[PDB]
RNA sequence: AGAGCGCAAGGGUAGAAGGGGGCCUGACUGCGAGGCCUGCAAGCCGAGCAGGGGCGAAAGCCGGGCCUAGUGAACCGGUGGU
RNA sequence: UCCCCCGUGCCCAUAGCGGCGUGGAACCACCCGUUCCCAUUCCGAACACGGAAGUGAAACGCGCCAGCGCCGAUGGUACUGGGCGGGCGACCGCCUGGGAGAGUAGGUCGGUGCGGGGG
């Protein structure tokens, strides 16, 4: 997607935030540069955009530039972010999370289960071109007491995954009641 | 290993750092504290022939004559890696002989 | 209780920092091991007590692996 | 333990512990007296 | 002595054999014997110390060369043991009289073994070095029946510039070793 | 010294090892 | 469990470390307030929330109850506490994300969590997932 | 380096303070520049000088033990000495 | 001056781990042997001496990759000398000077002395 970024220098970090722009930086090899996006907005943006997306975004010099959040400051107490890191991408190779969508369902969810989804995105090296709007994931198969891995994934053409081959990306644990209310009781 | 070396580097001035390969028995005589060596009286890679103690002996009494011509007299010896006993032994037991 | 038992304090540190005078002698710092090294012109002692060797100017080594020394550069 | 050594044909002692029953009945360890300079040392 | 059968096996006939088999391109990357150690896990003569003189002796004269002992480092309170005194006998051979013992080894100690049956293949340490176990030590050339006290075992160890089992494994059959295939 | 071994099946080894008398059989001969 | 016996109080100073994002579940359970929370609070909401949501999803609980807790016995003053009457409790401080559910419909959550803040001795603020992470 | 370093804990530590050896008794006498610490008394570190020694080829190291506990003013009295 | 080797200090992992490659003229290693000096709680493995021939396989030397390790901003925040404010309280907030850790961007298969042999 895309949004109005802002230059700032001086300015102080915190009157800012008062403004309601939220303040960042652009970086990457080459650049590194001070901005501000504005907050009310960035919300929008980042709310669909988040860091799957690429955000091309516009200085007041015309500038669109290729870029996505590579991480984001939560202020701790009640929830709003502090600054946003921006990656400025080129074209050669780039790691970044890529989604993952579970689609199906499992044997183990309709006997009474739980959808447990350890990732719901994954880390890959990849370069700009290949924005995967997602990953498939071929949860139907699973069953309460059964895993699907890392090794385990439809990659999409020309893409690699940075993250260990072995991690898992998704289970299903048992759903959780009274069969456990009474035998948590007194047992312990 | 050449735990010896801080010991003798600690005494304050002038190693006589005996090193010795299996055909050559070199010898610097090196002041640290500045990084520097001030003869250096090699052997095999430098004139003499091919007997090892008696070479070793005869390379003695190079950094001997190479030294007093400067100045030095501190004995201070590394008997490096190698323990004191022939080829090393013999070499600054010549660098005594004078 | 069984508690509230404890042992004198044992009032150790640097005791002469980089760039004081000192005479020989000197206790330069009182130590619970070699938090800190002996080098030029500083002996030590039984305890790990470091000590001036000549009077002089102290000043302080870090050798990272190697370690932190303590030295006095003397001068008269 | 207390042990108090003591100079062969003289009179001079010297700070010690000997141990009860570890191995150690009879002790001969050197020094250096007063009156000359270094003696053989029997226990007693 | 510098002469004996496998002194010259592993040359005029070995050598070669593995120049063929694996092919290599320098003269000493061919696997070579050049180690062997003899070992004893004597927890039993922890009192006896004259037993200790026995298979000392013994290995003596089975190993052609003089015997050493290792007492334990942290000792098995429960077996009867604590700390630096215990034993464990071993004698490590090289050069030429490593190879005087091996000819005893694979053409009189194997020979006469109650039921040998092959060299354990799978005793192959996964790079290129051999360990075994033996029993009776009375299978060796110079111990008579009526000398023996006690039927002492032990186990020994033969390291090789071998880089793998396979390596191995053929540098063993080739200077003769009596594999259970 | 020469060590024999007159292993009992048919054969004498002239080896290295001690006493020349070793008296054997049943050894890789047989 | 380990460690040993008994431990001062301390403070709970800014809100700090004590707080952060959701991270497995669907919604979340949020602390306003600083806080001790006891293990028999904890415990309490757990079950009010499965009890409530029978055969549910999964609650992750993410407070965990290391600080035991003293308490003298009714007489004076002569060395630390007894203690543990209470037993232990989880420092809690504004913005600990404390329960969340997952398997479960937006008003089943919007409930099990609910009814959870109120077995609790604290203001508590219930919690989505918007976007907020770490990647690019 | 998570072992070991007699024993608690700690700080230190294999570029040994840890394991093993060969020779040995400096678990010396006479002292002590200068400091740490400290109300006092006490405690602590200590180069170096001399005497006569030990190990080392030697530079050198040794005035007990990796260190920090293992203790008791003064009186009165015991034993041996000049 | 320049290039390679050898001995040796300084920086203290951006030197390292691991992987591919290469150098034997010299230099060094491995290497021949155990009579002499000397040596192992057993072994010439190690120390040691005398040294054909062989070798660069191991070792080491030089390079090249970034998987591990290591180094690592900036921006922002936490905290916080000093100064204050609200509220009824556990606590929360501003002004002012200081400012991390972690995380991103990123870097990195070293830098350099003195002496020696060799074109
Ligand atoms: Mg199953
Ligand atoms: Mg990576
Ligand atoms: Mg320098
Ligand atoms: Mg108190
Ligand atoms: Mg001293
Ligand atoms: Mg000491
Ligand atoms: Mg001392
Ligand atoms: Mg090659
Ligand atoms: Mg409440
Ligand atoms: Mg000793
Ligand atoms: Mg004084
Ligand atoms: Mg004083
Ligand atoms: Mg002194
Ligand atoms: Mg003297
Ligand atoms: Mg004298
Ligand atoms: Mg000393
Ligand atoms: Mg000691
Ligand atoms: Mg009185
Ligand atoms: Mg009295
Ligand atoms: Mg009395
Ligand atoms: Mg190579
Ligand atoms: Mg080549
Ligand atoms: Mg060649
Ligand atoms: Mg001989
Ligand atoms: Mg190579
Ligand atoms: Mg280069
Ligand atoms: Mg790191
Ligand atoms: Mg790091
Ligand atoms: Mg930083
Ligand atoms: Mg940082
Ligand atoms: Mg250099
Ligand atoms: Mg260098
Ligand atoms: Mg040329």
């Amino acid at each position: 997607y895309r949004l109005k970024a802002y230059y700032r220098e001086g300015e102080k970090p915190s009157a800012l935030r008062r403004a309601g722009k939220l303040p960042g930086v652009m970086y990457n090899r080459h650049l590194n540069r001070k901005v501000y996006v504005d907050l009310v907005e960035f919300d929008k943006v980042f709310r669909q955009a988040s860091i799957h997306h690429v955000i091309v975004l516009e200085l007041p010099d015309g500038q669109s530039l290729p870029t996505l959040v590579r991480q984001v400051n939560l202020d701790k107490r009640r929830r709003r972010p502090e600054h946003v890191d921006f990656f400025v991408l080129s074209d050669e190779p780039v790691e970044m999370y890529v989604p993952l969508r579970f689609v199906g369902t499992p044997a183990g969810v309709r006997a009474g289960g739980v959808l447990q989804e350890i990732h719901r995105d994954i880390l890959v090296k990849v370069s700009p071109r290949n924005i995967p709007e997602f990953i498939e994931v071929d949860v139907s198969g699973l069953e309460i007491g059964d895993s699907l891995h890392a090794s385990d994934l439809k990659l999409p053409p020309g893409v690699e995954l940075a993250v260990s081959p072995e991690e898992t990306i998704a289970a299903v644990v048992p759903p959780e009641d009274v069969e456990k209310l009474a035998e948590e009781a007194a047992a312990e | 290993k050449f735990r010896v070396r801080n010991r003798i580097k600690r005494t304050g001035r002038l190693r006589l750092s005996v090193f010795r390969s299996l055909k050559h028995i070199y010898a610097q005589i090196i002041d640290d504290e500045k990084g520097v060596t001030l003869v250096s009286a090699s052997s095999l890679a430098l004139k003499l022939k091919g007997n090892k103690t008696e070479v070793a002996r005869q390379v003695g009494r190079a950094l001997a004559e190479k030294a007093l011509a400067l100045g030095i007299k501190q004995v201070a010896f590394d008997r490096g890696p190698y323990k004191y006993h022939g080829r090393v032994k013999a070499l600054a037991e010549g660098a005594r002989e004078g | 209780t069984k508690n509230g038992r404890d042992s004198q304090a044992k009032r150790l540190g640097v005791k002469r920092y980089e760039g004081q005078v000192v005479r020989a002698g000197n206790i330069l710092v009182r130590q619970r091991g070699t938090r800190f090294k002996p080098g030029k012109n500083v002996g030590m002692g039984r305890d790990f007590t470091l000590f001036a060797l000549v009077d002089g100017v102290v000043e302080f080594q870090d050798r990272g692996r190697l370690g932190r020394y303590v030295h006095v550069r003397p001068l008269a | 333990l207390l042990l108090e050594c003591t100079e062969c044909k003289r009179r001079n002692y010297a700070t010690e512990k000997n141990k009860r029953n570890t191995p150690n009945k009879l002790e001969l360890r050197k020094y250096c007296p007063w009156c000359r300079k270094h003696t053989v040392h029997r226990e007693v | 002595p510098l002469d004996l059968a496998l002194k010259r096996k592993y040359y005029e006939e070995v050598r070669p054999e593995l120049i063929r088999r694996f092919g290599y391109q320098n003269v000493w990357e061919v696997p070579r014997l050049e180690k062997v150690v003899i070992n004893q896990g004597l927890g039993e003569a922890k009192e006896d110390a004259r037993i200790l003189e026995k298979a000392a002796q013994e290995l003596a004269l089975i190993t052609g060369q003089k015997p050493a002992v290792t007492r334990a480092k942290k000792s098995i309170s429960n077996f009867k043991l604590r700390k630096g005194m215990p034993i464990g006998l071993r004698v490590t051979l090289r050069r030429d009289r490593m190879w005087i013992f091996l000819e005893k080894l694979l053409n009189v100690a194997l020979p006469r073994i109650r039921d040998f049956r092959g060299l354990n293949p799978n005793s192959f340490d996964g790079r290129g070095n051999y360990n075994l176990g033996l029993r009776e030590q009375l299978i060796f050339p110079e111990i008579t029946y009526d000398m023996v006290d006690a039927l002492r075992g032990m186990d020994i160890a033969v390291v090789t510039t071998a880089e793998t089992d396979e390596e191995a494994r053929a540098l063993l059959e080739l200077l003769g070793f009596p594999f259970r295939k | 010294v020469p060590a024999r071994i007159i292993c009992g099946c048919g054969n004498v080894i002239e080896t290295y090892s001690t006493k020349p008398e070793i008296y054997v059989e049943v050894c890789s001969k047989c | 469990r380990m460690k040993y016996r008994k431990q001062q109080r301390g403070r709970l100073k800014g809100a700090t470390k004590g707080g952060d994002y959701v991270a497995f579940g669907d919604f979340g359970l949020v602390a306003l307030e600083p806080a001790w929370i006891t293990a028999q609070q904890i415990e309490a909401a757990r079950v009010a929330m499965v009890r409530h949501f029978r055969r549910g999803g999964k609650i992750f609980i993410r407070i965990f109850p290391d600080k035991p807790y003293t308490k003298k016995p009714l007489e004076v003053r002569m060395g630390k506490g007894k203690g543990n009457v209470e037993g232990y409790v989880a420092v809690v401080k504004p913005g600990r994300v404390m329960f969340e559910v997952a398997g479960v419909t937006e008003e089943q959550a919007m409930e099990a969590l609910r009814i959870a803040g109120h077995k609790l001795p604290i203001k508590t603020k219930i919690v989505r997932r918007d976007a907020y992470d770490e990647a690019q």
